[PDB]
DNA sequence: TGCCCCCCCTTCGGTGCTTTGCACCGAAGGGGGGG
């Protein structure tokens, strides 16, 4: 057969021979239009019917094209892709308009029967076999082998991506000038040439395209803006997002909120201030995908605000490297965090948001520092560089928490934005010991068995207590006694506990935590005008450890 | 017309399949102009997606240079390659290069490009070069020649090495040279500006092979200055009772480094149940057990020695201000060296900057004193690390590490 | 009733010290999107 580029030397796993999977049954309407299509890819060379040596097969099966009366042909290899070696895909991510410069000429072309255009490997043609029944599986049928990537191979993409890019290398090299964005068959091309220059050089790149088997119809050659492309609408100056359907049915399943957050979290990179929190929450639980949940108060609240967003069309500007990036977040509540990358005021690149609650026991400045680090990598994908930071939190504030943290961290070069909520600290552990304080020896102690257990106190003013605890652990204890001595003492407190574990939550300043008991903690932490804290060695016959350790075993 | 040293993995396991992390513009541009001028030389070519194996690839300024060097995170692919002491092109560690007074490190690794490598290994080597907001798809290459940070690098060329250095060694034979995957390391007992002389002797003796990143650089150290950082309990005359507590609490952990250590007589001075800033004498038998504890802290833990066969694990501590300790063990309580770090670079404002200054630092001294390269416990949270390291590396080499999370309970190795 | 990539939100099982309870993390399955 016909040659048209350089190939790709595929091979199977070792040890691993081709599919063997048969056909199943198919509906009538579909086995008709697909000996249509079969015919077309024999004449163009793209098939061949010489397979009785063959003892291979793949089934095959058929669906519509998005909104487009034509049937689409689909091979389910997912044999064949168990037995195929392994790729690395040079797809490493999604092109963004937000990291898009301002160009003068723009346009968008598509490669047709891009998979159908490349010539597949020699030898591994075999085993993309593949039987068609003819009338109902009444005679033998058409079998066929791929002589070109086919839609349904692991390979395929990645293949034909590569093989994409050889064939543009020398256009862009030997045209410093232009820029193309190339992801899959689509092609984004822009200059600040005249567009009668440009429309040349498109030629030029169309017909160096078709010097090796690609094509490029004119029904999807874009010339007019707005151009779609990657599901946005470029516009010369701005912008947009293509429009976004919010499903407003009135009995919601488990589905559909997926669908409904899905779209919602897709809408977050332009729309400010998106939250999915409430509409998230309902989601959580070993539910049914069909199961009707009713929505909360303030899951409904959170909807109609996220409405409130969408109505009004937001749109996007486009990259200067001249000047700075500007990365400003806002605090949001309940772990919500939203924020906006600009270069001049009001206009806004891109936004996004930041909700992932990592952490049983967290606060408010380890969540801004996570979502930092979020938009640093976000930024050096989009553009390749950090951003300027305008953060709701007083360099006293920031400088106080890295500063004494016990774990390595840092925010890139940021300043302080007075927006409120404003982040802080809600209470801060004192480095010694309170003159004139009660002093507080707490322990706690609970039965592996029964699950039942004590926790108290006893300090220096001869004040005790303990408390009996059922179903509990040897850490709930642990915790209830600090619990007991922060409910039962002054403004300022010394505290005594031989928990490790206890310790290493409170000094970490959280103020918010999956534990309804360490909750009820913080809340007198705040309260409270001095605290300390220290740790002692159990049965080692220390203060009131030793005394207190006796009451709760 | 130098035939290839074949190279084999170690049985039972793949190649590296590591994904490329994003790059910054400055870094990219550097690799883009560094791979061009690399395929022309013939040192690497392009491949395609039919390689399934790749490893991460970045670039960084070493200190007090002005221009990128390339570097490559061959960590998975040194792990699953071949232990060259099997094949007995390991390389000898000289226990005098941490006695000299002056140690000078030489990024020797441009030599290694003229030596081909093995056909069958040449796929492990693959890299992919990613574009600012994925214009472009990856650009994979593999390496022809011995790349840069692969351990199997300095075995090949060691038979090559130790042709070069016979007439320098022979000349000097009181220097001492060590080679550590692209570094070199030499060291004398000289005067500092006679020392300079006989590395600039080396680097021009270098080109005599050269005509037959630069080799211009070099940094020096001083094993003989280099000191430990020892557990030490602080001298008052009048303590609380929350000072006697956190003095407890130390012994009792220091008690599983140095098994002598008693707190009988100290504990039975917190038998009540007193306020934490009072203030109480120390007994008799107290003030003994003190004194007689301080003894044991000052001579060497017992059994402590190290191991060739077994890995070396660093951890570290932040204890602010600047300051950071660190121990370097092999066996739990059984450390080889301790020692604390401070006012090093981006002291005041900067912690993952420090703390890497801190790892380059301890594997520097890692290598002169054993010739390896410890796996770090870093007191950071990935994410945070993962996202600026590579701002601050200076090194041609990686180390393995792991993160830990451990609240310092007992100010153990700082007051 | 196919293939490949990216994002978020939840669950679940494995891992190692807080230890036999609890906290963390990566994989996976749901959705969004691209071709
Ligand atoms: N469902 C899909 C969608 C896309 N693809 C990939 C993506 C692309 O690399 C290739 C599609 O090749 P086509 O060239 O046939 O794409 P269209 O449907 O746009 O056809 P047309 O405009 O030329 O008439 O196959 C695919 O596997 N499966
Ligand atoms: O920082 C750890 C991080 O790096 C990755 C990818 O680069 O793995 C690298 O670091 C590991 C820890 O030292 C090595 O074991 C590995 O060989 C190396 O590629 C990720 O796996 C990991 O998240
Ligand atoms: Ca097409
Ligand atoms: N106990």
């Amino acid at each position: 057969p016909i040659s048209p580029i350089e190939t790709v030397p595929v091979k199977l796993k070792p040890g691993m021979d081709g599919p063997k999977v048969k056909q199943w049954p198919l509906t009538e309407e579909k086995i008709k239009a697909l000996v249509e299509i079969c015919t077309e890819m024999e004449k163009e060379g793209k098939i061949s019917k010489i397979g009785p040596e063959n003892p291979y097969n793949t089934p095959v099966f058929a669906i519509k094209k998005k909104d487009s009366t034509k049937w689409r042909k689909l091979v389910d290899f997912r044999e064949l892709n168990k037995r195929t070696q392994d790729f690395w895909e040079v797809q490493l991510g999604i092109p963004h308009p937000a990291g898009l410069k301002k160009k003068k000429s723009v346009t968008v072309l598509d490669v047709g029967d891009a998979y159908f255009s490349v010539p597949l490997d020699e030898d591994f043609r075999k085993y993309t076999a593949f039987t068609i029944p003819s009338i109902n599986n009444e005679t033998p049928g058409i079998r066929y082998q791929y002589n070109v990537l086919p839609q349904g191979w692991k390979g395929s993409p990645a293949i034909f991506q590569s093989s994409m890019t050889k064939i543009l290398e020398p256009f862009k090299k030997q045209n410093p000038d232009i820029v193309i964005y190339q992801y899959m068959d689509d092609l984004y091309v822009g200059s600040d040439l005249e567009i009668g220059q440009h429309r040349t050089k498109i030629e030029e790149l169309r017909q160096h395209l078709l010097r090796w088997g690609l094509t490029t119809p004119d029904k999807k050659h874009q010339k007019e803006p707005p151009f779609l492309w990657m599901g946005y609408e470029l516009h010369p100056d701005k912008w947009t997002v293509q429009p976004i359907v919010l499903p407003e049915k009135d009995s919601w399943t488990v589905n559909d909120i997926q669908k409904l957050v899905g779209k919602l979290n897709w809408a977050s990179q332009i729309y400010p201030g998106i939250k999915v929190r409430q509409l998230s929450k309902l989601l959580r639980g070993t539910k049914a995908l069909t199961e009707v949940i009713p929505l909360t108060e303030e899951a409904e609240l959170e909807l109609a605000e996220n409405r409130e967003i969408l109505k009004e069309p937001v749109h996007g500007v486009y990259y200067d490297p001249s000047k700075d990036l500007i990365a400003e977040i806002q605090k949001q509540g309940q772990g919500q965090w939203t924020y906006q990358i600009y270069q001049e005021p009001f206009k806004n690149l891109k936004t996004g948001k930041y909700a992932r609650m990592r952490g049983a026991h967290t606060n408010d400045v380890k969540q801004l520092t996570e979502a930092v680090q979020k938009i640093t990598t976000e930024s050096i994908v989009i553009w390749g560089k950090t951003p300027k930071f305008k953060l709701p939190i007083q360099k006293e504030t920031w400088e106080t928490w890295w500063t004494e943290y016990w774990q390595a961290t840092w925010i890139p070069e940021w300043e302080f934005v007075n927006t409120p909520p404003l982040v802080k600290l809600w209470y801060q552990l004192e480095k010694e010991p309170i003159v004139g304080a009660e002093t507080f020896y707490v322990d706690g102690a609970a039965n592996r068995e029964t699950k039942l257990g004590k926790a108290g106190y006893v300090t220096n003013k001869g004040r005790q207590k303990v408390v009996p605890l059922t179903n509990t652990t040897n850490q709930k204890t642990e915790l209830q006694a600090i619990y007991l001595a922060l409910q039962d003492s002054g403004l300022e407190v010394n505290i005594v506990t031989n928990s490790q574990y206890a310790l290493g939550i409170i000094q970490a300043q959280p103020d918010k935590s999956e534990s309804e008991l360490v909750n009820q903690i913080i809340e007198q932490l705040i309260k409270k005008e001095k605290v300390y804290l220290a740790w002692v060695p159990a049965h080692k016959g220390i203060g009131g450890n030793e005394q207190v350790d006796k009451l709760v075993s | 017309p130098i035939e290839t040293v074949p190279v084999k993995l170690k049985p039972g396991m793949d190649g590296p399949k590591v994904k490329q992390w994003p790059l910054t513009e400055e870094k990219i541009k550097a690799l883009v102009e560094i791979c061009t001028e690399m395929e022309k030389e013939g040192k690497i070519s392009k491949i395609g997606p039919e390689n399934p194996y790749n490893t991460p690839v970045f670039a960084i300024k070493k200190k007090d240079s002005t221009k990128w060097r390339k570097l490559v995170d061959f960590r998975e692919l040194n792990k699953r390659t071949q232990d060259f002491w099997e094949v007995q092109l390991g390389i000898p560690h000289p226990a005098g290069l941490k006695k000299k007074k002056s140690v000078t490190v030489l990024d020797v690794g441009d030599a290694y490009f003229s030596v081909p490598l093995d056909e069958d290994f040449r796929k492990y080597t693959a890299f992919t070069i990613p574009s600012i907001n994925n214009e472009t798809p990856g650009i994979r290459y593999q390496y022809n020649v011995l790349p840069q940070g692969w351990k199997g690098s300095p075995a090949i060329f060691q038979s090559s090495m130790t042709k070069i250095l016979e007439p320098f060694k022979k000349q000097n034979p009181d220097i001492v040279i060590y080679q550590y995957m692209d570094d070199l390391y030499v060291g004398s007992d000289l005067e500092i500006g006679q020392h300079r002389t006989k590395i600039e002797e080396l680097r021009q003796h270098l080109l005599r092979w050269g005509l037959t990143p630069f080799l211009w650089m070099g940094y020096e150290l001083h094993p003989d200055k280099w000191t430990v950082q020892p557990i030490v309990l602080p001298e008052k005359d009048s303590w609380t009772v929350n000072d006697i507590q956190k003095l407890v609490g130390k012994l009792n952990w220091a008690s599983q480094i140095y098994p002598g250590i008693k707190v009988r007589q100290l504990s039975k001075l917190l038998r009540g149940t007193k306020a934490l800033t009072e203030v109480i004498p120390l007994t008799e038998e107290a003030e003994l057990e003190l004194a007689e504890n301080r003894e044991i802290l000052k001579e060497p833990v017992h059994g402590v020695y190290y191991d060739p066969s077994k890995d070396l694990i660093a951890e570290i501590q932040k204890q602010g201000q600047g300051q950071w300790t660190y121990q370097i063990y092999q066996e739990p309580f059984k450390n080889l060296k301790t020692g604390k770090y401070a006012r090093m670079r981006g002291a005041h404002t900067n912690d993952v900057k420090q703390l890497t200054e801190a790892v380059q630092k301890i594997t520097t001294e890692s290598i002169v004193i054993w010739g390896k390269t410890p796996k770090f416990k870093l007191p950071i949270q990935k994410e945070t690390w993962e996202t600026w390291w590579t701002e601050y590396w200076q090194a041609t080499w990686i180390p393995e590490w792991e993160f830990v999370n451990t609240p310092p309970l007992v100010k153990l190795w700082y007051q």
